[PDB]
C-alpha cells in the first residue's frame, strides 16, 4: 500500500499472508471462517503454499503465529486469465485455524448488497509502500 | 527495499464502474469493483487481500485486491474482485464441501 | 464475524 | 504460487520509443526503452534485472527492468531504463568512487 | 517472466537477486564488476539489503552462492518518482564479489550506441511466471 | 565482460 499507515497489530484479524514453499510472501487473503480463506485466483495458489494467520510483522518469528496447510484449492472456473475477471479462489485448510483475539473472520456480503460509490472502505496488506 | 514488514492499511473510496471505465475502459467487467484514485494505492504484494467496508457495526468483504496501475499510481483507481458478484459461488462451494 | 477484538485505528 | 524458484529467461524484440508510444503514449521518456509485446513479459519480481543484447560475441546491458503492464500482459511491451541514456552517470560514479 | 523458460544454470552470471533484511527477494540486478551492481531506482534499495550472486534455484541449498553486503547506495538524483524516468541505482558492495564460472560481469554500452528496433535481446529473472 | 563461461541456450 502506497500512502497508507501501519495497522494496529492484530486489528485486521482475518488478514492472512500466503507463503510459497520457500517461505516467500506472495499474496494476501482473508479468513471467512476457521476452515476457509478467500483470495484472488491470479495468485495461483497451490497446496504447497501455506496460510499464515495472526501475523503483523513479516520479520518476526513467533509460535503465536499459525502456519496452516492447504488441503485443497477451489479456483472459480469462471476466472478469465486474460481479463482477470472473476478473480477469486477459496482455500480449504487441512486443519482449522484457532480463532482468538488476533485471528477471526471477516463478514461476507449477500449478492444483492449495495456498497455505494463514494463509500469509504479500507484495504490492508504487506505490499510495497513505494513502487 | 520498499517492503513494509508490518501490515499496512489505507482508507479509500469506492467508485462506480462507469467512473472507473473513464480510466480503464472495457477492462472493467461487472465482477470488478474499483476503489481509490484518492491519493493511496494497493501495490505489489497486496494482491489477494481484502477491501472491507463497515456495515451494521461490522466489516464486510467487498473486494479482493486484483489488479491496478502499472506503477502503483495514487491517481488511478485500483481494481478489485467484486465479492457480491462471486459470493453465491462462495456460499455454494462452502455448503457442498 | 467482522468485529475485531483489537479495534483498528483509521486515520481516514 | 506463480513464483519460479529457478531463474527464467526470454528472448524478445526491442521497440523504437515511437512504436512504444502506440501502447503507452506520453509515459515513454528519453531514458526508457521498450521490449516485448511479442508473447512474453517481465512480471512482478523481475524489476531491476537485466535486458541484454549480444554485440561482438558478448552481452551488453541495454535495459534495466523498470515498469510494464498492470497484469503482465504479453501483448503490451515492457519498459526498461535505457542504459545508454544513463551510462555516463554510471561511468562518472565509477571513476570517482 | 511470463512465457519464458528456465535458463541454463550460471549462463547469466551477472544476474543477482536483491533480498531485504528478512531474506525476501524483492528485485534483480546485474554485476558490472566485482564491486558494483546496477539495479532500478524504484527498487528502493538500502544498505540493509543484500546482493545474492551465483544463484540459479532459490529453493536449493547446494549451490555455491554469495551474500554480499552493500556499503553505499547511489540512486540517480534525476530519478522521477512520478514518471519513473531515469530508473537506475548503483550499489557499491562492502566486500567484493568473487568471480567464477557462475559469477561475472555484464558489459556496459556507451552513451552513443544504437540498439536497433527489432533486435532480439534477452531478459532474465525470478519474477512471476503468470500474473 | 559479457562472455559467460557457461554459454546460454536460447
Amino acid at each position: 500500500i502506497v500512502n497508507g499507515e501501519e495497522a494496529v497489530p492484530g486489528s485486521w484479524p482475518w488478514q492472512v499472508s500466503l507463503q510459497d514453499k520457500t517461505g516467500f510472501h506472495f499474496c494476501g487473503g482473508s479468513l471467512i471462517n476457521e476452515n476457509w480463506v478467500v483470495t484472488a485466483a491470479h495468485c495461483g495458489v497451490t497446496t504447497s503454499d501455506v496460510v499464515v494467520a495472526g501475523e503483523f510483522d513479516q520479520g518476526s518469528s513467533s509460535e503465536k503465529i499459525q502456519k496452516l496447510k492447504i488441503a485443497k484449492v477451489f479456483k472459480n472456473s469462471k476466472y478469465n486469465s486474460l481479463t482477470i475477471n472473476n478473480d477469486i479462489t477459496l482455500l480449504k485448510l487441512s486443519t482449522a485455524a484457532s480463532f482468538s483475539q488476533t485471528v477471526s473472520a471477516v463478514c461476507l456480503p449477500s449478492a444483492s448488497d449495495d456498497f455505494a460509490a463514494g463509500t469509504t472502505c479500507v484495504t490492508t496488506g504487506w505490499g510495497l509502500t513505494r513502487y | 527495499a520498499n517492503t513494509p514488514d508490518r501490515l499496512q492499511q489505507a482508507s479509500l473510496p469506492l467508485l462506480s464502474n462507469t467512473n472507473c471505465k473513464k480510466y480503464w475502459g472495457t477492462k472493467i467487467k461487472d465482477a470488478m469493483i474499483c476503489a481509490g484514485a484518492s491519493g493511496v494505492s494497493s501495490c505489489m504484494g497486496d494482491s489477494g487481500g481484502p477491501l472491507v467496508c463497515k456495515k451494521n457495526g461490522a466489516w464486510t468483504l467487498v473486494g479482493i485486491v486484483s489488479w491496478g496501475s502499472s506503477t502503483c499510481s495514487t491517481s488511478t483507481p485500483g481494481v478489485y474482485a467484486r465479492v457480491t458478484a462471486l459470493v453465491n459461488w462462495v456460499q455454494q462451494t462452502l455448503a457442498a464441501n | 464475524c467482522g468485529v475485531p477484538a483489537i479495534q483498528p485505528v483509521l486515520s481516514g
